[PDB]
């Protein structure tokens, strides 16, 4: 191969792998923040659906 | 937490209907026809306010 080809191919490889490494570091930080605060789409452990509540007038008024 | 606010004993004094349950049940259908309006005002107030202290008068 030409030294141009190996050189520019190495630059392409280093850009792709540096991008993947920075994205993995961001992935770790995002997972840490979403487990800590619970405000993102991940770690959304389920609660009770409020569509199950009967909002009809019951038999006794104090409720 | 906070203090619950109860009405005084003067607010609860009223001329009680001191008749027995058979007197009530014998007179029941005419009581439900003739005393309709303030009874339904009261029970609408009782299911909307959900608090008897707001339903006394």
């Amino acid at each position: 191969d030409a030294p141009e080809k190996n050189y520019e191919r190495t630059m392409a490889i280093l850009q792709i792998e540096s991008e993947k490494a920075e994205l993995r570091l961001k992935e770790l930080e995002v997972r840490r923040l979403m487990r800590a605060k619970g405000d993102g789409p991940w770690f959304q452990y389920p609660t009770i659906d409020k569509a199950l509540i009967d909002h009809s007038p019951k038999a006794t008024p104090d409720n | 937490p906070g203090i619950v606010e109860l009405p005084s004993l003067e607010d609860l004094k009223v001329q009680e209907v001191k008749v027995s349950s058979s007197v009530l049940k014998a007179a029941a259908h005419h009581y439900g026809a003739q005393c309709d309006k303030p009874n339904k005002e009261f029970m609408l107030c009782r299911w909307e306010e959900k608090d008897p202290r707001r339903c006394l008068e």
